[PDB]
RNA sequence: CAAUAGGAGCUUAC
């Protein structure tokens, strides 16, 4: 790990054992048609998106 | 079009200069057609520390004044107060809620049978003045049967299920009033529905086709007087549905 | 340095949470225990940033 | 116990009344000004300690300066009544006594309330003037407050000078209600103009004038 | 960030989790990139800002119109006084200086 | 996951006009008769046999906002309903929502 | 907790036997009057706690969204427990938690 | 959010115990604030009891209606307001002089209890209990629901004439009752201030109202570091206080003037 | 030397 470049995936330390029931197919699918054109929308402040 | 869901009970807090504090609101609709029919609130009069009577009073559709709850429970066919409480109280051991339930029982102690309570409802049915008891009862019984929770059922002989749903609504009201459960979220997206082309065109077509059938009636009143056979191809003005659908889809104004 | 400061603030917030959960947090005048907890956490995170 | 507190509040109210009289222009003996709580308790209270409010009622005469300045300034009567509620009976007695000894102004300090039926006799007792105050209101002298600048009622000649200097009519001035606490404290009648000098952060000093409704 | 779901901000968190990440702390920078959760929380905050900008301007414009109508007739006159259209004095000297 | 968090008009329509997420879908509606039949098979007891003096632990079942019965053991009912939906026997766009505290 | 009539099935209200000075309970519909056990007639509370442990079911272990803790069951030494805070939602409520064993099903606390 | 700023007398203003005593004097407590749970017992014989805790107490208190009120008083709540049983029982007798007879358990008693007797009465007791719980005052000024012990960094000259900071205890409150708090001994009666300038007008006059109005407007503007020149806010507060009373910036204020009809209609 | 009105909807910049 310890990658100073890739973003830190959250620690999630409070919970001892996770029991997942579902997974996102891909997180970028939360956006709609118009927001899907934006490249790297996770590097912008939301009003600009 | 985005709209709140139908046939779900939601309980809301109220404001300081309001005698009403807690309101359970349900809108009703049928599985066939998915159209609204009637709405029926159950409000909690009495503010915190003011308004000494913390009673709960319903609001039936097609009646001007709000009826107490025990009155309508008796009118629906469960007279003994033990059974009324049991329809409201699932767990006798709980005591705070039962302590908040007495003023309703006291404000509706007068009634002891179904006929008198159902008349008491009838005396408020917003109809013409001076109907005699035997048909005031029929009018009120019709209101209690249809236009009261049509989603439950609209046929007679199944009043117990409506009483149980009323007990559930009152219990959720009290849970919100006794702080044992949180108030319903207005902005929650799971309590909303989206009306696409299907239901929108269904509503508009229902309106315009009832227009057409009224036209058919208004033609069969006259033409039948002549005592002639008619081929029904001059009895339907086809331009009504066409003009209505075209007007709504071309302007956007959804209605006549 | 930045990630160390953020981790230290996360530990501080976790300690505030522990103190609030075992009922040992010191309230403030005109302010509830839950509002005191929230105010202290907001102070910590603003100072972290 | 609670009697000491009642006596102290009554003494503070009495000192406020005397400060009112001296501010309004009446002569007050310097020794009765500095009336202290214990000496007041000696001269007023009883063996049981409860106070006789009928001895506090005094008579004040105008200082000669407030006569050379306010020529319309007569003689004052101040009565602390003993009945908490005051009705038309007591107001009738007060007006009879005021007209009986041609007192120009009569201040009637009451305890609890003055009923409207009694209150209607207050203005119909010309040419004397009757004003009433409640003791609870008089506990603090509000003209000593930092936010309350010093009000000084003008004389007729000075009011005319004020109106002519600004080429003004009476209705074009800022106004003060006769029921204003500082107009009530000063015994302002309709048409009289106070002058209000006050702090000014842009100029240092600023003189304001208000006319009485 | 409020518990919009039942006892949580997002359905990717557990119940009653008060940690900074659950309730709207964004640990990354814009250069590093936001996670989907941080992206959604930042979207809620930006949406709140846009609503505020859109909605308060009407109250502000109403307030400024009422102030202008209340003060529209007030002028400093040649004698130094500050009077309205009725000639009534508002200040005997403008600004007191 | 349901409406785009970024696409919304500026101005007076802000937040009222929404835009669907790419994988969003709107239900068409479905007959409730097979649902009721499946519920009746697996053990739901009706409200004409209901007595809250005894049923202090039973879980109450709502169908389309209509309270239709109670069950002694929601675990196997939700498991079987989810398996039926995931096998195709039930329309895939049918919600199967267990609430545990209530 | 007010009772109900053994004959008329309505609810009984208090009354006084002035010839015996004992608190009975009077039916406002029928004439039946039974002896009571408890002389309490009224109650009122402002500091209440109903809803502390009530937010628990048998199958609360089946909730997959509840966070799981390592607290020791004092009862059953279980190293796996789901936990949650007071389910009462008032403003002045505590923030102490509750702990449910998935092994022993006893609810406990950390005190 | 109504609020007073109660400046204390200097002797109090430096000591903290004295400031807390003044706080206790200014704060409002009702029987609600110190009451846990009220009961009702049927006690047919006044000289005896059907209960088992207070029998010894009433046998030590002796050597009407059989309806009894048994209200319980929590310990720490009683403890925090410097209140004991004597003042509470006296206060109850103050408004129930002879239409009520009050018994009260002692303060060291393992159960803090109060017993009352009426002189069918199972509902007048409920009404009286409600009226007591909702209208009996114990100490303080009505209208002051909370009080805080605040610190003010006043700048005062030294004995050399040079300005030096000085750390004094003052008071902030919730709610408003200006007239009664100004009178309370230990308060600087010449400096008490309210953030509701309608109260100022009713109590202190119109010039003090103008001063308070300017203070509020300056606070609202300068909150965020904005600076508006003095004369603009002075003009705004002078227009609002020119008639002798507060003229609101609304149609109900602007259109009740004597100006021409066309101006008023144009607004 | 003469280019309708009323509505609704979508947008622009604050
Ligand atoms: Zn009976
Ligand atoms: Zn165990």
């Amino acid at each position: 790990l310890n990658d100073t470049a890739k973003r830190i995936k959250p620690e999630m330390s409070t919970s001892s054992h996770h029991t997942f029931t579902h997974c996102e197919i891909h997180p970028s699918m939360i956006l709609g048609v118009a927001a899907s054109i934006i490249p790297f929308p996770d590097h912008n402040q939301s009003p600009r998106n | 079009q985005e709209r709140s869901a139908a046939n779900i009970v939601q309980v809301f807090k109220k404001a300081a200069p309001s005698p009403i504090s807690h309101v359970a609101e349900i809108r009703s609709a049928l599985e066939k057609g998915s159209r609204l029919i009637s709405t029926m609130q159950i409000k909690l009069y009495g503010r915190e520390d003011k308004g000494t009577g913390r009673t709960i009073k319903a609001t039936l559709p097609y009646v001007k004044q709000d009826i107490p709850i025990v009155i309508v429970f008796r009118a629906l066919g469960v007279v003994p107060d033990g059974e009324i409480l049991q329809h409201i109280c699932y767990d006798e051991n709980d005591w705070q809620m039962l302590e908040m339930l007495k003023p309703c029982i006291e404000e509706g102690f007068v009634i002891q049978d179904k006929e008198v309570a159902l008349d008491f409802i009838g005396r408020r049915g917003s109809a013409a003045l001076g109907i005699r008891r035997e048909k005031r009862i029929q009018y009120a019984k019709d209101i209690l049967q249809k236009e009261l929770l049509p989603h439950i059922t609209q046929e007679e002989g199944f009043e117990t299920r409506k009483t149980f749903f009323l007990g559930y609504m009152v219990n959720r009201l009290l849970l919100c009033a006794l702080e044992r459960k949180d108030q319903d979220d207005r902005d929650h997206f799971g309590k909303k529905r989206l009306d696409l082309a299907g239901p929108l065109l269904a509503n508009l077509f229902r309106i315009l086709f009832r227009k057409l059938t009224r036209e058919i009636y208004r033609y069969m009143q006259r033409c039948i007087e002549t005592d002639r056979d008619f081929n029904l191809n001059l009895a339907v003005k086809s331009t009504t549905i066409t003009s209505g659908l075209k007007y709504s889809l071309a302007t956007g104004n959804w209605g006549e | 340095e930045i990630t160390h400061a953020i981790s230290s603030a996360k530990e501080q917030v976790q300690e505030i949470i522990y103190k609030a959960q075992h009922n040992e947090l010191e309230l403030k005048p005109g302010m509830t225990l839950r509002e005191s907890f929230e105010g202290e956490v907001s102070r910590t995170l603003n100072d972290a940033r | 116990e609670d009697n000491n507190r009642i006596i102290s509040r009554l003494w503070r109210s009495f000192r406020t009344v005397k400060e009112m009289a001296a501010d309004r222009g009446y002569f007050i003996s310097q020794e009765e000004m500095d009336q202290s709580l214990e000496e007041f308790r000696s001269k007023i209270c009883d063996s049981m300690g409860n106070p006789q409010r009928k001895l506090m009622s005094f008579l004040a005469n105008p200082t000669p300066e407030a006569l050379e300045k306010y020529s319309d300034l007569g003689t004052l009567w101040v009565e602390f009544c003993d009945e908490p509620s005051v009705g038309i009976k007591t107001m009738r007695n007060f007006c009879l006594r005021i007209q009986e000894k041609n007192f120009s102004t009569g201040i009637f300090i009451y305890q609890n309330n003055i009923t409207p039926s009694a209150n209607k006799m207050i203005p119909t007792v010309s040419p004397a003037i009757i004003e009433t105050f409640q003791e609870s209101d008089l506990v603090v002298n509000i003209t000593h407050h930092e936010l309350v600048p010093k009000h000084i009622r003008l004389s007729d000649g000075e009011k005319s000078q004020l109106l002519q200097r600004y080429k003004l009519k009476e209705s074009q001035l800022p106004r003060i209600q006769r029921e204003d606490p500082v107009a009530r404290y000063l015994g302002l009648k309709r048409g009289q103009v106070v002058k209000i000098i006050r702090r000014s952060e842009t100029s240092g000093r600023y003189a304001s004038y208000r006319i009485c409704l | 960030i409020a518990f919009g779901f039942a006892d949580r901000s997002l359905p990717h968190f557990t119940k009653d989790d008060f940690s900074p990440e659950s309730k709207g702390f964004v640990e990354n920078s814009y250069l590093r990139g936001l996670t989907p959760q941080e992206f959604f929380f930042h979207a809620m905050a930006g949406r709140e800002g846009l609503i505020d900008t859109a909605v308060k301007t009407a109250e502000t414009g109403y307030i400024q119109r009422r102030l202008v109508k209340a003060l529209e007739d007030i002028m400093v006159h040649y004698d130094g006084t500050t009077r309205n259209s009725l000639g009534d004095i508002i200040q005997f000297l403008y600004g007191e200086d | 996951g349901l409406v785009c968090p970024a696409e919304t008009p500026e101005g007076q329509a802000c937040g009222l006009v929404k835009n669907l997420s790419l994988l969003s879908g709107i239900s068409i509606g479905s007959p409730s008769e097979p649902i009721i039949n499946f519920l009746e098979e697996w053990g739901m007891e009706p409200l004409e046999d209901y007595d809250p003096a005894q049923h202090t632990k039973s879980t109450r079942i709502f169908v389309n906002g209509v309270w239709t019965g109670i069950h002694r053991d929601p675990s196997m009912l939700v498991s079987t309903m989810r398996d039926l939906r995931r096998s195709g026997a039930i329309s895939p766009e049918v919600s199967i929502i267990r609430d545990i505290r209530e | 907790s007010f009772r109900f009539c053994l004959e008329c099935n309505n609810m009984l209200y208090p009354k006084e036997d002035k010839e015996n000075q004992r608190l009975l309970y009077s039916c406002r519909n029928c004439d039946y009057t039974e002896l009571a056990e408890d002389p309490k007639v009224y109650r009122h509370e402002l500091i209440t706690n109903i809803g502390e442990t009530a937010g628990i079911v048998d199958d609360i272990g089946q909730d997959p969204t509840l966070p799981r803790s390592d607290k020791e069951c004092p009862e059953c030494h279980s190293r796996d427990c789901v936990f949650f805070q007071s389910q009462q939602r008032r403003k002045d409520t505590n923030m102490t938690l509750f702990y449910v064993c998935l092994n022993c099903k006893k609810t406990f606390r950390d005190e | 959010t109504p609020a007073l700023t109660v400046y204390l007398d200097r002797e109090i203003a430096l000591d903290i115990e004295k400031a807390k005593v003044i706080q206790s004097s200014i704060e409002y407590t009702t029987l609600k604030n110190v009451t846990s749970a009220t009961e009702i017992y049927y006690d047919p014989d006044p000289t005896s009891t059907v209960i088992e805790e207070d029998f010894d107490t009433v046998e030590a208190y002796f050597s009407q209606s059989p309806w009894l009120l048994r209200l319980e008083l929590d310990r720490a709540r009683m403890l925090d307001k410097q209140l004991t049983m004597n003042q509470v029982a006296d206060k109850i007798s103050e408004v129930f002089s002879d239409d009520l007879f009050v018994m009260w358990s002692e303060d060291n008693a393992d159960k803090l209890i109060i017993r009352c007797r009426v002189i069918e009465e199972d509902q007048m007791l409920k009404r009286i209990e409600a009226h007591m719980l909702d209208l009996i005052a114990l100490r303080g000024i009505p209208g002051i629901s909370k009080v805080y012990m605040v610190k003010h960094k006043v700048s005062v000259p030294d004995e050399s004439g040079e300005y030096k900071n000085e750390e004094l205890w003052a008071l902030e409150t919730d709610g408003i009752n200006l007239a009664e708090v100004m009178a309370v001994p230990g308060v600087d009666s010449s400096r008490t201030y309210s953030n509701s300038f309608v109260e100022i007008l009713s109590v202190l006059g119109i010039e003090a109202t103008r001063s308070s109005l300017y203070k509020e407007i300056l606070n609202v503007i300068a909150f965020d570091g904005s600076y508006v020149n003095y004369r603009h806010m002075a003009l705004l507060v002078d227009v609002m206080t020119s008639r002798g009373y507060l003229m609101a910036i609304t149609r109900h204020g602007i259109n009740r003037a004597d100006t021409g009809a066309l101006m008023r209609c144009s607004f």
